[PDB]
């Protein structure tokens, strides 16, 4: 119950409620609370010290570009215009944590123990395969709607920052949406490897909201489907049936999307923009050639058939194709896109003439900008490498978000193999140890 | 208004500390706790009350 | 009779085969057979290996004069990047192993193979009626063979700087390693070397308190080891004796009483260790780097006074130094 | 004026439940 | 940085972050006051 | 060189449905107890 | 344990106190460092 | 007479015990940690280096030693009545008497804690095989920190007792003598990740391969400290590994002094590897490279690149890491990548 | 035998609330009034330097070494 009558050490107590469904309900509620707590409690933290015109990115904020994205709080070139969107998120949050809590504290102490007795529809097992086919139904609903309510957001309620739009970025409204199965389906079928990439892909807001529209009304018939439907004998041979293995198949889903998380925000700039964020991993070594090239220019040199200590260009190099790119180490980065870049960029590869006499104030400052500003930084926040000294400070966002979402996801991984090998092995039936009397190798051809 | 605004902000954050140390003793003690489920109510239901005159009245002020 | 499939699938179930082939093995033999083909060929008859993409080769073939010690499997090139480059994604055979083609060749189906190995130990267990989690101590080396050759060629954005297959080609990833991120002065480097050290170190007293304490059933003209017939009913030391050594050693609450602690103990702490190290290298590919200390000692003239931080430093700027051949001028770098 | 009061308050918050149900005996 | 009316309450805001890991410390305060079942 | 990747996508894909069809062939109860 | 026909101060007395007066000694030194201005 | 009863009292049981082998120990050990922990603390070595490496001068954990004595000083001890500082404490801390003070007492405190473990051995009644191992450590500590400095010219080249000076050490090592390509430190590292191989495997085995005797799902409450019966089953644990690896222990008795066999040696012929060093004999070159990348100037291996590097460190090192030699070296001179 | 015996009687709360804070004012008064810099001789951050040797004091024999830096020390470096 809750002493060692139980068959849980208090290191693993929480386990104690594989059987007990209403302390289990106050339990989770319960933690709920913390997650919305904290979303609240630190972007309120973070906009205590927010200075409103200073570029987000280098003063740390994380929750506060989320917002940006989104399009409120807002003006053209990612610059803060008014702070409002931002207090109030935090704080309904925050407030409406109280309420979750509430919940928490009340069904762990004063609510049944057990549910199945009190309702029976709120009754539930982990070995009747309906109900949870039902509830999963339900979630998989609940989860329709939410992904419909970006939709609204971006068509309705004054768009999306979009950042490829004319001269710098400016929230837009999306007027129309992709719906073509080719397109959204194809991104699915593009290879991992670099030069390509899958979903990670992704350059403009409508496949993005039209994505949003598909996955939505996937899982809403899904949903549906799973309430009108019993699993059939493959599916039901093809698993294990027990509270835990449920918590495995989730772990392993967990951790498979904090690996895809973590090279999102390395590399796109679509969906965590440039303004917000810093830039990205070669977008600072792309921008470091392109302000170098444009010094060197104004002094009248040749650097259009230039040739290094080494040859093979000294500005610029060949692709393998044959396209025009960077040189020296700027020679693995040419899958780059960035906004502020393309209007440079030629039929293949830059365009040394449009270089000349095409340039637009923003992109030359954002180029500059840029330079001084790579992600690199240390575990005591003091910018560079170990050879540079600590005079100036930087960490990129995509550095931290990396990193903590890298590791989570690892451990995550080692945790389905955990909970994957308990399920299997209480499925069977040697999770306490190995029978005593009989064992299968005494009763198994020696081999020789 | 504004001294009215930092009163009733005042007596929230109080009244919320006064409520996250006294409803958790006061479902979980064995000796009394079925005398303060009108408590808890009144006090729950003084909460919001507290939190939703607190809020509109912001606009009011800033 | 019965049909095909039920033979097959008991044929590759079958735990009474002298080595087990699961069906996480039979997607491992082929993928590690190659591996090693591909390892025994290119350590001895590649051609040279243009890794910094402006035609400088390396060789680390044998047959092209190198020993042991030096040889090794040259990394692809900075042209090629993070693409996918197999064999009919190249105009020629001779320029796929011109591009370093080899070293992906072998690394994606040794990693691969490497996991299908972690399957095989899990399902081994599962047909002998014993306990799992052999399979989760096996994580630590793989997340660490992960994240040399698969997360910090991401991260840099080359297979370039991967880890050349080789020993002084290792020394070379090191010494790189060491001169752009300073490892020495990650926290979490520091636990590796802890939980290794500690590791080797609780092997070898485990060893001697547990073959000290040793029953007699022999002689002085024949071996110890005879003593253990095998598979007996009755373990072959006196726990008590091991304890009792201990216990005036440190002291007696310093000293395990419980063998099942000891175990699990035992096989806790390098694997912790192993995964905090991994976990470091995986995350100063993003370049969350060491702790850099610069000057942490000025005086009123407000002139520095040297520690030993400011040694290191000076020796990572010299092998940082040499490791530019790209050009005299960098000035906020990585990548 | 101290508003270091509540930082003081709030660290003894959580074991005052705890210490008082402790005292009142019953469901610790 | 917050409207002036709540900038009182500065210092209040400060220490809101670090009230989650509380809840992990206070588990372990309750197990060792009831005596480790 | 171009029949060449098609023989490694053909073998490549028999090996993966080898598994597949593996997993999905009864394999909860191949465990000495409770099959 | 520690002797029965019991010495006045025992050996496990001054074990413990060549490590109480030198760290509480320290502590208190270590912590004034922190004050001086540099 | 008086001579058992100091034998009696010694080697009687209390909670730590102390015997003939606490006489030696117990001093020798409690001094070289004091003057360890004065040392990280009030004492500078800016008389002899010219660093900072104590709290009194604003060093943090990462960066403080005892540092070793000056290189004039040769060999010597450093004695504090001796004629180098003539019964004075304050010149006697500055020229790094702490050093040789805490490296002698250590040194003697490891000799008690070896004889230690003898005498409870002797006295437990049990084999002394914890003692026999216990001679890598030794061996080390005498390899590395006296015969090392013993070759050499002076105590300055022997690493400091602290975090940042080992740190220091190892790339030293690495750029002077090219450490790793020396078969013998091949060897030792081998060993040691060898030993921490085995530590992994063998507690994964003995916990997975538990009986059922308990109640619980944790199994750690299900034992009883005797050894009439057995605790894990060792023949499924053979079974388990003869078929996934292809070879298993079906040996207890050999399991275990396998264990012990491993890091030990590799210690030991590591311990052989650094007294190979302080004649200044190093594995540092094969002269069929030499004579090859000489007559042909395109030829490339990794080694040619661990080379240069090797002329980095050392290069860029040499001036605050031997400031004795009062070393200065024009910025033309110095070793540069991009001057290939 | 266990703390739970030391920890309460009140004759340890007699000696130690008296010698404890004796010893940690000491400790204290050790570093801040300057003394610890002269009993090992460790220079202050205004005297690793002088305005006539702008370089590292370094000893370069052992049997004046003592007198080398006395010398150093005479002349207000
Ligand atoms: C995310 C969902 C999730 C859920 C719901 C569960 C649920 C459960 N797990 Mg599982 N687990 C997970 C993920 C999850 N796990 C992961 C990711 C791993 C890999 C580490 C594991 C590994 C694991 C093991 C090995 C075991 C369980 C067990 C259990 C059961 C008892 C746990 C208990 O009482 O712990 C109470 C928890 C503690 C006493 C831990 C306290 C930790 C402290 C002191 C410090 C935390 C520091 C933090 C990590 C670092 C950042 C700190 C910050 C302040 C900066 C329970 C049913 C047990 C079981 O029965 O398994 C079948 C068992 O043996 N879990
Ligand atoms: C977010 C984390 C989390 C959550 C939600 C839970 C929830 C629960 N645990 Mg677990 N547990 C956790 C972390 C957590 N635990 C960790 C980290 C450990 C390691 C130490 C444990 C170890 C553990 C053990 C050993 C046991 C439990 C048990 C339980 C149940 C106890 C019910 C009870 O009678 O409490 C009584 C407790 C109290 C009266 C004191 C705590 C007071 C609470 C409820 C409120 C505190 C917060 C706050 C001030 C409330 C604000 C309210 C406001 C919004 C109005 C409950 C469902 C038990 C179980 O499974 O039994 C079936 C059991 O024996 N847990
Ligand atoms: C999300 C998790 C969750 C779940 C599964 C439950 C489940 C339950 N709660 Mg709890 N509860 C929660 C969160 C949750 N609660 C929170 C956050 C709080 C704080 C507000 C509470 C506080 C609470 C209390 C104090 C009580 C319950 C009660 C009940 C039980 C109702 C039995 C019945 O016949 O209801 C029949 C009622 C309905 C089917 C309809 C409910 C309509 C309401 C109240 C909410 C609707 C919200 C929202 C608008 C729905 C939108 C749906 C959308 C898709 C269109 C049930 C077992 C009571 C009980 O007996 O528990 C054992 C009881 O005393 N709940
Ligand atoms: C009858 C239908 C029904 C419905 C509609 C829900 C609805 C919900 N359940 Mg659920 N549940 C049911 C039956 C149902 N339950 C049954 C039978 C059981 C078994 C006892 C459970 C057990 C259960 C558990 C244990 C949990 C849930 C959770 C959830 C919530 C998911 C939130 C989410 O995805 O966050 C992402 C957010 C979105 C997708 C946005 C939602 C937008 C909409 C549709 C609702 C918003 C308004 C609404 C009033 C909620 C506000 C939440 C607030 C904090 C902001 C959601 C409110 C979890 C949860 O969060 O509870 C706290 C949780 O832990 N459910
Ligand atoms: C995401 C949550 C979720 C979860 C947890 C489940 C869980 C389940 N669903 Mg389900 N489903 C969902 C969402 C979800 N569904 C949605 C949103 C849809 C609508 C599109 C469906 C449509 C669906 C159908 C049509 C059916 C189920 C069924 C089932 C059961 C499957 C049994 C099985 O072994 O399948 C194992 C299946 C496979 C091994 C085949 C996978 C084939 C694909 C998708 C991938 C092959 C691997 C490939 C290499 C991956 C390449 C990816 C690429 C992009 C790189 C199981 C209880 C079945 C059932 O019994 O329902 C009662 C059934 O017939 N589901
Ligand atoms: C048992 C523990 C022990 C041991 C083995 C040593 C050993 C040593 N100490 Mg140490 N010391 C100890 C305890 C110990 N000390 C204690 C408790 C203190 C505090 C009082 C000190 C304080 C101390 C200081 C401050 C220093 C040493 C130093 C030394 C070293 C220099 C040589 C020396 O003095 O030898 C010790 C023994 C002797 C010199 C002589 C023993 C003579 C005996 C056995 C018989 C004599 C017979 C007879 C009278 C001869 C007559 C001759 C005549 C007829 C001509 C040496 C390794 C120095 C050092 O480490 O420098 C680097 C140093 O600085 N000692
Ligand atoms: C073309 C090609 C391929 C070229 C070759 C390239 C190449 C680099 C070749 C390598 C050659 C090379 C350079 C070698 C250098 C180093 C070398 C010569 C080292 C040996 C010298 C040495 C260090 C000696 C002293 C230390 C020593 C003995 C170290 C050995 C370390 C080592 C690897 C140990 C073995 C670890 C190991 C994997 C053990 C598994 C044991 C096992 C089966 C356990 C399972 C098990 C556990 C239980 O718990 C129970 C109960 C049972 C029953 C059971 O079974
Ligand atoms: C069960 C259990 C547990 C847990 C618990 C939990 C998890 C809980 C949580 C809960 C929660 C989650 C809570 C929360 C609360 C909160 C609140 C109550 C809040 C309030 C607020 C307010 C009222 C606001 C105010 C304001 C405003 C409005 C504006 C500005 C700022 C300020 C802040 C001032 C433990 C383990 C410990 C123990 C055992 C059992
Ligand atoms: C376009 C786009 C988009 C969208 C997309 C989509 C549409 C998605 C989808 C998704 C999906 C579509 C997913 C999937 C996944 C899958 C998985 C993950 C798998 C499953 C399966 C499994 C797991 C199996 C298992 C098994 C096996 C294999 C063998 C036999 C037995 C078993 C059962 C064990 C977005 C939003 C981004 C936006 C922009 C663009
Ligand atoms: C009302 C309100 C609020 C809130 C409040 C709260 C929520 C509070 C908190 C509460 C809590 C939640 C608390 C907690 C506490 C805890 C702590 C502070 C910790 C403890 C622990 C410790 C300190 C440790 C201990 C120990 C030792 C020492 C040894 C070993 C054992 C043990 C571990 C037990 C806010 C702010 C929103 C504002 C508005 C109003
Ligand atoms: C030199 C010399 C000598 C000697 C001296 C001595 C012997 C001293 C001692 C001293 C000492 C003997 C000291 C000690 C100190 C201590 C310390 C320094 C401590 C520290 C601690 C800490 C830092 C803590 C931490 C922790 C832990 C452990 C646990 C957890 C928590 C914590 C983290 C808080 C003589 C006179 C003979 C002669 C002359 C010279
Ligand atoms: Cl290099
Ligand atoms: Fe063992
Ligand atoms: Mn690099």
């Amino acid at each position: 119950r809750d002493q060692e009558s139980s068959g849980f050490a208090w290191w693993a107590g929480n386990a104690r409620l594989i059987n007990l469904s209403g302390k289990l309900l106050g339990a989770h509620v319960a933690h709920a609370g913390l997650i919305v707590f904290w979303a609240g409690a630190m972007t309120l933290f973070e906009l205590a010290h927010f200075i409103p015109e200073k570029p987000m990115y280098e003063q740390g904020l994380i929750l506060i570009p989320h917002i940006a994205t989104l399009g409120w709080g807002v003006g053209p070139g990612g610059e803060v215009v008014d702070t409002f969107p931002f207090f109030v998120v935090g704080v309904v949050h925050l407030i409406s944590s109280a309420v979750l809590g509430f919940g928490g504290v009340y069904h762990a102490i004063r609510g049944p123990e057990t549910l199945e007795e009190y309702s029976s529809f709120f009754g539930y097992d982990w070995k009747d395969k309906n109900k949870m086919t039902t509830i999963l139904g339900f979630h998989l609903i609940v989860l329709g709607i939410g992904a419909l309510l970006l939709v609204a957001k971006a068509m309705f309620f004054g768009g999306l920052y979009d950042t490829w739009a004319p001269g710098g970025g400016d929230v837009r409204v999306i007027t129309n949406p992709t719906l073509d199965p080719r397109v959204i389906f194809g991104y699915l079928l593009k290879s991992p490897f670099g030069g390509e990439g899958w979903i990670v892909s992704v350059n403009n807001l409508e496949d993005v909201v039209g994505g949003h529209i598909w996955i939505g009304l996937i899982c809403i018939a899904g949903g549906i489907w799973h309430i009108l439907t019993t699993p059939f004998g493959w599916a039901r041979r093809a698993f294990i049936w027990s509270g835990e293995a449920y918590l495995s198949y989730s772990l392993g889903a967990l951790s498979m999307m904090g690996f895809i998380a973590t090279c999102f925000v390395w590399f796109n700039n679509t969906v965590y923009p440039s303004e917000f964020y810093g830039p990205t991993g070669p977008e600072a070594s792309q921008a470091q050639a392109m302000t170098f090239l444009i010094r060197d220019q104004k002094l009248g040199a040749n650097v259009g058939s230039a040739q290094g200590p080494t040859g093979l260009g000294k500005y610029l190099m060949r692709s393998p194709t044959g396209e025009i790119i960077f040189g020296g180490e700027t020679m693995r980065f040419w899958d780059f896109r960035g906004p502020w870049l393309e209007p440079l960029r030629g039929p293949n590869g830059l365009d040394l003439n449009k270089i000349k006499n095409d340039i637009q104030p923003w992109q030359e400052r954002r180029a500059a900008e840029y330079m001084t500003h790579a992600p690199l930084g240390s575990l005591n926040s003091v910018g560079g490498v170990a050879t540079e000294i600590n005079s100036v400070n930087f960490v990129s966002p995509r550095s931290w978000l990396a990193t903590s979402h890298f590791v989570l996801a690892f451990f995550f991984l080692v945790g389905h193999l955990w909970h994957a090998g308990r399920a299997r092995a209480a499925a069977a039936g040697f999770e306490k140890g190995i029978d005593r009397e009989s064992e299968p190798v005494l009763s198994m051809p020696s081999l020789d | 208004m504004t001294i009215l605004f930092q009163l009733a902000l005042a007596a929230l954050v109080i009244l919320s500390f006064v409520m996250v140390i006294g409803v958790p003793v006061a479902y979980a003690s064995p000796q009394d706790w079925d005398r303060s489920k009108q408590l808890i109510f009144l006090g729950s239901g003084l909460w919001i009350a507290l939190v939703l005159v607190v809020g509109v009245l912001n606009f009011f002020v800033v | 009779s019965a049909n095909l499939w039920e033979r097959f699938c008991n044929w590759v179930t079958s735990t009474d085969n002298r080595l087990y082939v699961g069906w996480f093995g039979v997607i491992m033999i082929p993928t590690l057979l190659a591996a090693t083909i591909c390892f025994v060929i290119a350590f001895i008859a590649a051609p040279p290996v243009d890794i910094d993409g402006i035609r400088e080769p390396v060789s680390g073939s044998l047959l092209y004069g190198n020993n042991i010690i030096t040889g090794a499997v040259v990394p692809s090139s900075n042209a090629i990047g993070l693409h996918f480059y197999p064999i009919w994604e190249a105009a020629s055979l001779d320029e796929w192993l011109y591009n370093g083609g080899p070293y992906q060749l072998i690394i994606f189906h040794f990693l691969l193979g490497a996991s299908c190995y972690m399957g095989r130990q899990w399902e081994l267990s599962y047909r002998l009626g014993m306990r799992p989690w052999i399979c989760v101590a096996y994580s630590a080396p793989l997340a660490s063979a992960f994240a040399v050759f698969l997360i910090y060629p991401i991260g840099q954005g080359s297979f370039s700087d991967g880890m050349p297959l080789g020993i002084s080609g290792t020394f070379n990833f090191m010494i790189v390693f060491q001169a752009e991120h300073n490892i020495l002065m990650h926290p979490f480097h520091q636990l590796g070397v802890a939980g290794v050290f500690g590791g080797a170190l609780f092997c070898a007293m485990h060893g001697s308190l547990v073959t000290s304490s040793l029953i007699r059933e022999t002689t002085e003209t024949e071996s110890a080891n005879y003593g253990y017939k095998f598979g007996q009913e009755e373990e072959t030391y006196n726990i008590v004796a091991a304890h009792g050594y201990f216990g005036r050693l440190i002291f007696q609450y310093a000293s395990f009483n419980n063998s099942r602690s000891l175990h699990f103990f035992l096989a806790a702490w390098p694997v912790v260790g192993v995964w905090f190290t991994a976990l470091g290298i995986s995350t100063m590919a993003f370049n969350l780097n060491g702790f850099n200390f610069n000057h942490s000692v000025i005086d009123a003239k407000g002139n520095v006074i040297n520690t030993w931080a400011d040694i290191i430093n000076r020796a990572n700027l010299g092998m940082e130094v040499m490791h530019e051949r790209n050009a005299h001028n960098f000035p906020l770098d990585l990548a | 004026i101290a508003q270091l009061t509540m930082i003081a308050m709030i660290g003894i918050a959580g074991p005052m439940i705890i210490f008082l149900l402790a005292v009142r005996r019953g469901n610790l | 940085k917050l409207p002036e009316a709540y900038a009182i309450f500065d210092p209040l805001v400060d220490v809101l972050p670090v009230i989650p890991v509380l809840f992990l410390a206070l588990a372990f305060v309750w197990q060792a006051a009831v005596g480790f079942r | 060189m171009e029949t060449l990747k098609i023989t490694v996508y053909i073998v490549v894909t028999f090996f993966v449905l080898l598994f597949v069809f593996g997993f999905l062939s009864g394999d909860p109860a191949r465990n000495p107890k409770r099959k | 344990q520690e002797p029965v026909s019991y010495p006045i101060f025992t050996v496990r007395w001054v074990a413990v106190h060549t490590l109480a007066v030198p760290t509480i000694f320290f502590l208190g030194a270590i912590a004034a460092m922190q004050f001086i201005q540099r | 007479g008086w001579f058992d009863i100091l034998d009696d009292w010694l080697k009687r049981d209390r909670f730590v015990f102390v015997g003939w082998s606490g006489i030696l120990l117990f001093p020798c050990a409690y001094l070289a940690l004091g003057g360890w922990l004065t040392g990280t603390t009030f004492v500078t070595s800016w008389y002899t280096h010219g660093l900072a490496s104590s709290y009194l001068e604003g060093c943090n954990f990462l960066t403080v030693a005892v540092s070793t004595p000056a290189n004039s000083m040769g060999h010597s001890l450093l004695l504090l009545w001796g004629p180098e500082a003539q019964g004075d404490f304050t010149r006697w801390c500055q020229l790094g008497g702490l050093w040789t003070f805490i490296a002698l007492h250590g040194a003697f405190g490891l000799i008690g804690f070896m004889l230690r473990q003898f005498e409870i051995a002797r006295l437990v009644g049990v084999r002394p095989y914890n003692a026999i191992a216990f001679s890598a450590p030794i061996a080390v500590f005498v390899s590395v920190f006296l015969i090392y400095p013993l070759g050499q010219s002076s105590w300055f080249f022997a690493p400091s007792f602290g975090v940042a000076a080992i740190f220091r050490f190892l790339l030293f090592f690495q750029g002077f003598h090219n450490w790793t390509l020396n078969p013998f430190h091949m060897m030792g590292v081998a060993g040691v990740l060898g030993g921490a191989l085995l530590c992994a495997i063998h507690g994964a085995t003995v916990e997975n391969t538990l009986f059922q005797d308990g109640e619980g799902a944790s199994t750690f409450r299900a034992f009883n400290p005797t050894q009439a019966e057995e605790t894990y089953s060792m023949v499924t644990a053979n079974r388990f590994w003869s078929q996934i690896f292809g070879i298993a222990f079906s040996n207890k008795r050999w399991l275990h002094f396998f264990m012990l066999f491993v890091p030990v040696t590799g210690l030991w012929m590591s311990a052989i590897g650094v007294v190979g060093l302080a004649l200044n004999l190093r594995s540092y070159d094969f002269i069929s490279q030499e004579i090859r990348a000489a007559e042909d100037p395109e030829f490339e291996t990794f080694y040619t690149k661990n080379l240069l590097l090797n002329e980095g460190i050392r290069a860029w090192m040499a001036p605050q890491d031997q400031p004795h030699e009062n070393f200065v070296f024009p910025e033309e001179v110095l070793p540069r990548g991009n001057a290939l | 035998r266990p703390f739970s015996d030391i920890i309460t009687s009140v004759r340890y709360w007699v000696i130690h609330s008296i010698t404890i804070p004796a010893l940690f004012i000491a400790g204290w008064l050790f570093v801040s009034t300057g003394l610890a810099y002269d009993v090992f001789g460790t220079p202050r951050p205004d005297s690793y330097y002088a305005q006539e040797q702008r370089s590292i004091p370094l000893v370069t024999d052992r049997f004046e070494a003592k007198q080398q830096v006395e010398t150093f020390l005479e002349q207000l470096k």
